[PDB]
RNA sequence: CAUUGGUGAGCAGCGAAGGAUUUGGUGGAUUACUAGCUAAUAGCAAUCUAUUUCAAAGAAUUCAAACUUGGGGGAAUGCCUUGUUGA
């Protein structure tokens, strides 16, 4: 269940999963931590801005969250994790095999309640410690003491006491000594929720039949009972602004505000969250604020605020209803379709089965916005029609987006489930556009496509017709009638010349678009379900019913690759931006990465949930997948951005080196008789030849203002024989100069100037003779040719007078004779160069 | 922001001055706005003149004098890069100090510049007036407070107050 | 063909910020706008990073391993970049403006000076994969009262020295256990402390101030504490210390001043090693490499970079860039050099491989408006607003002839005939086209017949017919050679702004004011094509505009266009934020390039953040220069209504994004654009894409290598061309033996032969296999010279690249060899006795 | 200069052969492009 | 009026040659007077052409 | 006859427990996500201030200091500079 190419990065589009969020305070700032599957997310409350994300996914889902003063406690299976800034500082694994249900942090103690009615108390080793870390004790709540534990709360000023709310009664424990201090009388109804009031000794209990009971723990009694009939109470909260208001959140999705002083009902907010996902799972009044933060299982997090009263004298009697302040949201159902909205990988478009089309930002979660489905006025002036009770569009099954004309007119086409027309959308305004494109043959829209110019949109119909519309004016331009079964793919090339269609009849049709002719047909063995076209390489891949992927070259109309290995229906596939890879997800819970040059399966991933959509970023840095379960998009990073991956096939285990890594190192020398240059820079020869005048250019024009007395050996403060000359002598002795030539190559140009210029210019000229012999052997080597020529040129510049005045010496004359013998063979390079210039110049100009 | 504030000697009017050119004169107790200017320029200080009817603003280079409604009456070319403004209410003298290290006294009734004094100590870090005898106490970056009178070209008293800038 | 990637930013060496050497000392990293350029000074290889900040870069740092680059712009936004992979790992937002970034000498931590605070973060592992938040905060230290000017790590990573504007420097410890060793504030300075440095061992501390004082602190007795042992002063009175760096092993202190002066001192002796002047503008940054031989000074105004060897008083590098100042570019006929004309009157020759300027010509006394080359590469012509057209030999660097009309008129466009006898120029002051001879400097003619200013000129490279076009909505085609002297006009709907000739010379393309590019035939004046380019253009909204970018008509046209050398594509640019590439037979847009992403430029955003708009207006238009610390920063020297400003008079409004000249390279698949930031070089590399040609199921790299092992060399080469992969083509090409080269080169199919020519041209200039490449070129020229001769324009780029290989390296090798041979012949044949 | 700054369409610059190698006439950088000395043979 | 001209300049109606000028402080030379004209697609230009009954929508007016 | 004139009276067509214009307010986005405060290696967030003070360190132009002025003529008295007189 791992890949060599793709690594998990994040899952976007998710806000909360219906686990009751925890609120935390830092100074005057509030934050909300919501649960998102196995991670948690922290939001700044004042802006609902994402601050932190849990760094690593937990092995299991998070079941409870708590927050206090920079620290977040998250419960999953038998463990409780203690995190600061998303990073896990500590982990507590309870000795039980049971699962942690509830958490309560107060003072030194962390109390963790499991599903077998056991409470594990942990305490700090030293009261200066930031969090509890070591095990203190375990308390069992037997069935005679009370039912199953509903909550662990801690009332204020209750020294070392924990309030355990069960379905039957309320217990009080001394967590230092382990004693059971108090046990209340049994309540007739099952208690579902509990919340400590901001008054002394009072805890609020919400029951299944709809009762909110104020319980006095010190008196041991009930002081008030509020009845909300035919409602299951899911959340309770108290206002601390100075107004005695109580908020009750029901599982039907309603939020009810009561005035406790006035004994009245202020307001009811109906269906703020969906009943099916659990209604109002959590609603918390912020401390001292007229702001209540609500959430539910439908991937929403909202805020409501109370305005000040319109009456000056009356005030508390005349209360305005709570109003919507701000929210974050996502899909309530898994996404049906995804696409990338631009080349910068800033934004993604995602349509889900809850009939919503959203735009999700990969850079900042605040920029995510739902595309508006508010219709436009018809151009003729007639009424649109449809039901006045407005519902969303049917779920989108196909989408095409082209940003060539963004801001001018519509640039998105969507095909919706079981409809005979396609819809257009504008991405600049983020709203539905004014044209609906029909199939004109009484068939459902199976395919959509768009031109790269942005002027044309294409519809594939379930009856075989292809209609071409104008995206600017919504006017039907043309209709192509080749197919007889459903058209399951259309595309057009980047030059708008050739158009390709594929359908369930097994036919690939190649059309010309400028002239309306048909260029060809191709019959394949199986019906074709989907097509992806790559416009830089003119290559399109087709998914077939025989569980294969067929890559066809469009210019030559030929099947060039065929990919086998998926053991069930190919749900999705996409090209890499350079066209080298195809990533395909199938119904066999595998995502395979295919190399097209080799036609091989280089990578595979065994996924836990079937990936319905796979798209790949135009930057090539990201991969986006959507799965059957989960309301978010999984973002994957491409390891090939930062490292190189072998194209060796990976289908052997489950599911030479130059070819594997798509590289080739040029040889040092192709043949012994071929003249080759040095491996270094080309300018080394020129610098070595004209280094002195480069010096004289590089010197400053005026003498710099120095000190009156400069200390000697300032650079030093900041043997008998050189290694060069030792190598020269031993090379003369052993008649092999290879190491000498190697160190001459690796010397810097100024070092070359020193070691050539400072040779023994006197009798018997042994150093000059040995250097000439070394250069002759280097010329025999046929490598570093220009460097050895430069060395001889530098020798002629430095010691030319010695050689000239001392020629007809036997040793010098014989050395230069050997040099001329080896050097006269190199006139072939002159002939090659002269032929190349003469012929190339004649061919070019004449 | 940020805002440098000044009160009238009665205390019935308040003159705020933002660094980004938002200068307002108001009757703060009444809640009545006399003037509001958006100069779109760097402004450092403002002061009232003998009434709330006139006020001086030390803008980016020159110091400007505005009336009650907010019309520009004067642009004082002689007062250059003043960061500190003051008014001597019995002498009708507007005193400017700033980045140039020159203390300038200008008569607001006649319009004649009374004194240009060369502090010779770099830009003036601080400035206060002695309300008892109308002597200006300037604070320089060398750590000395100097006491100035318009009739004398050199300071009356030099006090070594701090080590660093005052 | 259509694929182009941003390769280089040429013509700029330093904008503002920190410049850093690499640890090996070979590469210099400098910030150029919102981009970082790396120059390899040993291999002479320059590149720039593709990523952009949204504003100008304020600080950079490179890891000692050379694997990580952190670059922070103004307003504190960081980008962490994999250096060797050349890809962005992460984006961070430090909410406060950051003065300095520095990695630890270990590289495990990095310190950041943001405001009063010093933030130490742990550096992410480069071998780890990208994660949502890779930065773990180590600590935040908040002892300084005002903004931190600089920070310095110790040679062991235990301690950090921070210097701030509150006239002090603090010492901080990374370990809480070692915080007792580092609790000292160093005081006594009379101005901003510019740097605090340790000695080569930990026991001495040097602190440098803005007013020019160096303090030596030692831990000595009067128990034991730090105290100022010795105070040294730079007695530069007017100049203030702008920057300072210290190399502790060499004990070298390098100081840069506001007067343009830099001093080298030896510490603790305070011995003045050296004292020089970059110019008149302040020295904004100083760096020193690790071994200490090389210093690097950067000045923001005029964009000056200077690498100085100091033990030998020698300039490794002395460069000056041009920002918002380039009017025209011309490629050399081999694509190795680009020559730019500038508004300050300079003509500069920039090498492309190394991003440095080769020569600068300063004879023009006003803004130079056009630069062209002859067909011979040795002559270029330049037209300027000063009233002169000058001719330059690039062999002697000699302005060998100047060309002047009767009166002084402002020349704006320039053309030269192919056989370099006739030079034409057009002006906005006059409606005539002035025609001079080259051999004799006298003017032959003044062509009349345009009712507006001649906006554009070109000579047909084969017919030698002159096409001009003007703001009178006409294109006049003049046959100035021959006895006839006939002109034919063509009427266009709108004002002609740009013109280009097809390399065939049969057609002329014209960019007009209405956003169209119309293509006309010359032999018969018939419009053979039209491209509607108006909607493709990305036009931003300025901060002073009271009208929408949609309704703005400032830049809805193209002011420069150029043909590809095969004649199939046109690149176009203008005063907009888009560079558009078109395919002329299909009249369609291939690709569009965003010129800049810099919010410091003006027209880069179509929409502006409405939080900026107040009841006063934009917050970006408030004159906030009065808040600056220095009088030189506070002074407003501007003249009202100046469109561009001057050297002494800087304009109030921000620079605008614009492209003044686009051209295609004669040698490679690349194009250059002269834009505000510099020269945008966009190139194509074939190693990236997978673009098969005539692919088949049998054709795989394994099958190609198998045919190579079976020694079917022609089949292997053809299969490698069909796969179109550079590594596989290289493998087969180097595996073919020398004896087989004539047969394979004779039997190469005619379709794949442009591919082998382009491959050899690209490969042979860097490769060491000079004789092998020459044998291949000789075999291909012998086999198919006639085919190339028929298809000139299909082969022109490949043939020019091959000629560049033959002239640029092979002749230098041959010249050195022949000089050696003749010198040997003299030294042996002639007697040198007595 | 100031009048040219007022009226000039472009940026206004501020107002300002012995025998030598051309490699000396170049700018300071590792490379060179032209070798021959400045003086022509007819000028020598 | 000059104030009307100021507003028309800031509202994007004026070009001096091909170049739009939205700066009122821009100084016009005697030579540069001959190219101070209305921008195309200007409602002002359409209004004056429509007044003279000489509006050609092919030219965009 | 034309009306690319105004003001109206009516049809066909469109058409789901309405439709069409106009407008005030608030929220999100308009750059790329690492949480509040402080005296900051920590503490606070219900603050403390009844340890908040000692010690140590810390004083160059030997005040260098309008790079800051619309043009032409001046300067009684100021101011600046230089010289001088008497202490």
């Amino acid at each position: 269940k791992n890949s060599k190419i793709f690594s998990p990065f994040r899952i976007i589009g998710n806000v909360s999963n219906g686990v009751p969020f925890a609120t935390g305070t830092l100074g005057s700032t509030f934050y909300i931590v919501t649960c998102v599957g196995k991670t948690f997310q922290i939001y700044d409350a004042n802006t609902l801005h994402l601050l932190f994300v849990s760094e690593k996914e937990t092995p299991s889902s998070i079941v409870a969250l708590s927050a206090h003063f920079h620290y977040v406690y998250a419960a999953y299976e038998n463990k409780v994790g203690i995190y600061k800034r998303g990073i896990e500082e500590h982990l507590l694994e309870l000795e039980t095999d049971a699962n942690v249900e509830h958490l309560c942090i107060f003072g030194d103690y962390l109390c963790a309640s499991t599903d077998d009615n056991s409470i594990f108390i942990y305490k700090k080793s030293d009261p200066q410690d930031k969090y509890p870390s070591e095990f203190y004790t375990k308390l069992t709540v037997t069935e005679i003491q009370g039912g199953e534990i509903v909550s662990l709360q801690h009332l204020a000023t209750y020294l070392n006491k924990l309030t355990v709310v069960t379905k039957s009664n309320v217990l009080l424990f001394n967590v230092r000594t382990g004693k059971l201090v108090f046990t209340s009388n049994e309540f007739p109804d099952q208690i579902t929720t509990a919340e400590p009031a901001p008054v002394l000794d009072i805890i609020a209990l919400g029951t299944v039949t709809g009762e909110v009971i104020m319980f006095n723990m010190r008196k041991g009694k009930r002081i008030r009972t509020i009845k909300i009939p035919q409602s299951r109470i899911s959340s309770l909260s108290f206002r601390t602004d100075g107004s005695s208001h109580l908020s009750v959140g029901t599982s039907s999705g309603d939020l009810i505000f009561y005035d406790l002083d006035r004994r009245s009902r202020i307001h009811v907010l109906k269906n703020i969250h969906r009943e099916s996902y659990g209604g109002v799972t959590q609603a918390t009044f912020l401390n001292g604020q007229p702001i209540i933060v609500t959430s539910g299982g439908d991937n929403s997090l909202k805020e409501y605020v109370f305005d000040p009263s319109l009456s000056q004298g009356s005030g508390d009697v005349v209360v305005q209803p709570p109003r919507y302040l701000r929210s974050r949201g996502g899909h309530s159902q898994p996404p049906s379709y995804i696409a990338f909205a631009d080349s910068q990988s800033h934004f993604m478009l995602s349509a889900s089965k809850d009939r919503s089309l959203w735009s999700f930002s990969l850079r900042k979660d605040a920029q995510s916005q739902e595309m508006s489905q508010r219709l436009h006025k018809k151009q003729d002036g007639g009424r649109v029609g449809g039901s006045t009770i407005k519902s969303k569009f049917p779920e989108i099954v196909a989408l095409a987006i082209e940003n060539a004309r963004i801001g001018e007119w519509e640039n998105i086409i969507t095909a919706h489930k079981d409809e005979k027309f396609a819809r257009t959308w504008d991405m600049r305004n983020k709203r539905v556009g004014r044209w609906t494109f029909d199939t004109t043959d009484d068939g459902f829209v199976k395919s959509v496509a768009m031109s790269q110019c942005g002027n044309f949109g294409f519809i594939g119909s379930s009856n075989g017709s292809i209609t071409i519309y104008n995206m600017q004016s919504g006017i039907l331009r043309k209709k192509y009638k080749l197919h007889k079964r459903a058209v399951t793919g259309i595309s057009l090339d980047g030059m708008n010349r050739k158009m390709v269609s594929c359908g369930l009849d097994g036919i690939v049709g190649f059309y010309d678009f400028n002239k309306s002719t048909l260029l060809g047909k191709l019959k394949l063995d199986a019906p074709i379900t989907a097509m992806v076209y790559h416009r830089s390489s003119d290559l399109f891949a087709l998914a077939l019913d025989d569980l294969s992927i067929v890559v066809i070259d469009a210019v030559t109309q030929r099947v060039v690759r065929q990919l086998w290995g998926h053991s069930n229906r190919i749900t999705a596939f996409d090209f890499s931006p350079e066209g080298r890879w195809i990533v395909s997800a199938s119904l066999d819970s595998t995502i395979r990465t295919w190399d097209l040059p080799t036609g091989g399966c280089i990578d595979g991933i065994i996924v836990d949930n079937v990936a319905t959509n796979v798209k790949f970023s135009p930057n090539g840095d990201l991969l986006a997948t959507t799965h059957v379960t989960g309301n978010g998009i999984c973002i994957w990073t491409n390891r090939a951005q930062f490292k190189t991956v072998s194209t060796r096939t990976i289908d052997e285990s489950e599911f030479l080196n130059d070819i594997d890594f798509n590289t080739y190192t040029s040889l040092e020398q192709i043949d012994k008789e071929l003249l080759t240059l040095s491996i270094g820079p080309r300018s080394k020869m020129n610098t070595l030849l004209h280094l002195d005048v480069i010096r004289k250019r590089s010197k400053p024009k005026e003498a710099p203002k120095k000190s009156e007395k400069l200390p000697f050996f300032l650079q030093l403060s900041g043997g008998f024989e050189s290694h060069f000359t030792k190598q020269l002598r031993e090379g003369s002795q052993s008649k092999d100069y290879s190491s000498l030539l190697a160190t001459l190559i690796n010397f810097s140009p100024a070092a070359v100037d020193l070691e050539i210029r400072s040779l023994n210019s006197f009798e018997p000229f042994d150093e000059i003779v040995w250097f000439i012999d070394a250069l002759t052997q280097g010329l025999k080597s046929n490598k570093n040719f220009e460097l050895y020529e430069t060395f001889m040129s530098l020798l002629f510049k430095a010691h030319g007078d010695v050689i000239h005045a001392n020629n007809k010496n036997q040793d010098i004359a014989s050395a230069l004779q050997n040099w001329e013998d080896v050097h006269k063979k190199e006139d072939r390079l002159d002939d090659l160069v002269k032929f190349c210039m003469g012929v190339a110049a004649f061919v070019t100009t004449a | 922001g940020p805002y440098h504030i000044k009160y009238a000697k009665n205390g019935t009017h308040l003159l705020i001055t933002g660094r980004k050119g938002h200068v307002a004169s108001m009757d703060w107790r009444k809640g009545q706005l006399r003037a509001e200017l958006f100069l779109n320029e760097t402004c450092h200080s403002a002061t009232y003149l003998q009434n709330e009817q006139y006020f001086a603003v030390a803008q980016k280079k020159y110091t400007f004098i505005y009336d009650h409604e907010g019309t520009e009456l004067h642009r004082l070319k002689q007062h250059i890069e003043a960061r500190h403004l003051d008014f001597l209410p019995y002498h009708y003298l507007l005193v400017t100090a700033g980045e140039t290290g020159w203390l300038k006294y200008h008569d607001v009734s006649t319009g004649q510049l009374v004194s240009e004094l060369r502090t010779k100590a770099g830009p003036t870090m601080a400035m206060a007036q002695n309300p008892w005898n109308a002597v200006m106490h300037l604070g320089h970056s060398n750590g000395t407070v100097s006491l100035w009178s318009p009739s004398m070209p050199e300071p009356l008293v030099k006090l070594l107050s701090a080590r660093g800038p005052v | 063909k259509s694929d182009f990637k941003f390769s280089n930013l040429l013509g700029t060496v330093y904008r503002q910020g920190n410049i850093t050497f690499s640890d090996d000392g070979k590469q210099l990293l400098s910030p150029v706008g919102n981009r970082v350029s790396v120059f390899d000074l040993i291999n002479n290889k320059s590149f720039t990073f593709e990523y952009e900040h949204r504003k100008n870069i304020a600080a950079i740092d490179l890891n000692k391993q050379g694997t990580l680059l952190i670059s922070i712009d103004e307003d504190g936004r960081a980008i962490l970049v994999n250096f060797k992979a050349r890809n962005v790992l992460h984006h961070f937002n430090f909410k406060e403006k950051c003065s300095a970034v520095k990695f630890s000498p270990d590289g495990r931590l990095f310190a950041l000076a943001s405001g009063r605070f010093l933030q130490i973060w742990k550096t992410p592992d480069v071998n780890k994969d990208r994660q949502f938040a890779p930065f773990v905060r180590h600590r935040v230290h908040a002892g300084h009262f005002q903004d931190i000017t600089s920070l310095t790590w110790s040679q062991d990573s235990r301690f950090i020295l921070t210097t701030s504007k509150d006239l002090s420097a603090k010492i901080w410890s990374v370990d809480s256990e070692e915080k007792n060793l580092a609790a000292t504030t160093f005081n006594g300075h009379r101005d901003y402390v510019m740097g605090a440095f340790f000695s080569h061992d930990q026991e001495k501390i040097y602190t440098v101030s803005k007013d020019g004082a160096v303090f030596v602190w030692e831990f000595t007795k009067r128990k034991y504490s730090w105290r100022i042992t010795k105070k040294h002063f730079f007695y530069a009175n007017q100049a203030k210390v702008k920057c300072v760096t210290f190399h502790p092993a060499t004990r070298l202190l390098a100081v840069g001043f506001t007067s343009g002066e830099f001093r080298l001192y030896d510490l603790p002796d305070f011995t003045l090693i050296q004292q020089l002047s970059m110019g008149q503008n302040p020295v904004n940054t100083v760096s020193v490499n690790q071994t200490g031989e090389w210093l690097a000074f950067g000045s923001s105004k005029l964009g000056q970079l200077l690498v100085y060897e100091w033990q030998s008083e020698s300039y490794i590098l002395k460069q000056q860039g041009h920002f918002d100042s380039t009017n025209s570019l011309a490629y050399s006929p081999d694509g190795s050099r680009v020559v730019t004309a500038s508004e300050d009157g300079k003509i500069k020759v920039w090498d492309i491989t190394s991003g440095f300027c080769l020569a600068t010509f300063e004879e023009h006394t006003s803004s130079v408006t056009a630069v062209q080359f002859a067909k011979r590469g040795q002559v270029m012509f330049s037209s300027s607003l000063d009233g002169t057209v000058r001719a330059w030999d690039l062999i002697r660097y000699r302005n060998f002839r100047t060309f002047t009309g009767t009166e002084r008129i402002q020349f704006n466009c320039l053309a030269v005939d192919p056989s370099g006898e006739v030079v034409c120029a057009g002006s906005l002051d006059n409606f005539d086209i002035h025609v001079w001879s080259v051999q004799t400097g006298q003017l032959l003619d003044a062509l009349s017949g345009h009712e507006g200013p001649v906006s554009c000129l070109s000579f047909s490279q084969e017919n030698s017919v002159l096409a001009s076009a003007s703001w009178d909505k006409t294109i006049r085609i003049w046959s100035i050679f021959g006895r006839s002297q006939q002109v034919e006009p063509i009427e266009v709907y709108s004002d002609v702004l740009a013109l280009s000739m097809r390399p065939d010379g049969k057609e002329v393309a014209v960019s007009t004011l209405k956003g169209q590019i119309s293509i006309f035939n010359i032999e018969d004046a018939k419009q053979v094509g039209n491209i509607d380019c108006r909607k493709d253009i990305i036009s931003g909204r300025f901060n002073q505009d009271r009208f929408t970018a949609k309704n703005s008509e400032r830049s809805k046209f193209f002011t420069t266009i150029h043909y590809s050398f095969d004649g199939m594509a046109i690149v176009a640019g203008g005063n907009n934020n888009s560079i558009c590439l078109y395919d002329v037979p299909n009249e369609v847009l291939l690709k569009r390039f965003i010129v800049s992403r810099n919010m410091a430029l003006n027209g880069t955003l179509e929409f502006l953040n409405s939080k900026k708009m107040t009841e006063a207006g934009s917050l970006d238009l408030i004159d906030d220069a009065g808040e600056n610390s220095d009088l030189e920063d506070r002074i407003d020297n501007s003249l009202p209504g100046s469109q561009r400003g001057g050297d002494l008079s800087t304009r109030k409004m921000r620079p605008e994004v614009r492209v003044t000249s686009v051209q295609f390279s004669p040698t490679a698949n690349a194009f250059a654009a002269a834009s505000t930031e510099g020269l945008l070089i966009y190139s194509t590399n074939d190693t990236i894409l997978f673009d098969p040609f005539d692919l088949d199921v049998d054709v795989t790299p394994h099958s190609t290598v198998e045919a190579l092992r079976e020694k079917q060399f022609l089949n292997a080469l053809v299969m490698a061309f069909r796969l179109n992969e550079e590594y596989l083509i290289n493998k087969v090409y180097e595996a073919i033996p020398i004896k087989e080269i004539p047969l394979v080169a004779s039997n190469i199919p005619a379709i794949y032969l442009p591919r082998i020519l382009k491959f050899i041209g690209d490969f042979a200039i860097e490769s060491q296999h000079i004789e092998f490449n020459l044998i291949w070129i000789k075999a291909l020229l012998s086999a198919s010279g006639g085919y190339i001769n028929e298809h000139k324009y299909l082969f022109s780029t490949a043939m020019r690249s091959i000629q560049r290989f033959i002239v640029r390296v092979a002749k230098e090798v041959v010249n050195t060899t022949t000089d050696n041979k003749y010198t040997y012949r003299f030294l042996v044949s002639t007697d040198g006795s007595m | 200069y100031k009048l040219d700054v007022l009226s000039s369409v472009h940026f206004v610059p501020k107002p300002a052969r012995v025998e030598t190698p051309t490699i000396s006439m170049e700018d300071a950088q590792p490379l060179y492009m032209s070798n021959a000395s400045s003086l022509a043979p007819q000028e020598i | 009026t000059i104030q009307d001209a100021v507003k028309f300049i800031e509202q994007g109606h004026v070009r001096v040659g091909p170049n739009l000028i939205n700066d009122p402080a821009y100084l016009v030379t005697r030579n540069m007077e001959d190219y101070v004209t209305w921008v195309d697609n200007s409602k002002i230009k359409k209004t004056l052409l429509r007044y003279r009954n000489q509006i050609d929508d092919f030219d965009f007016s």
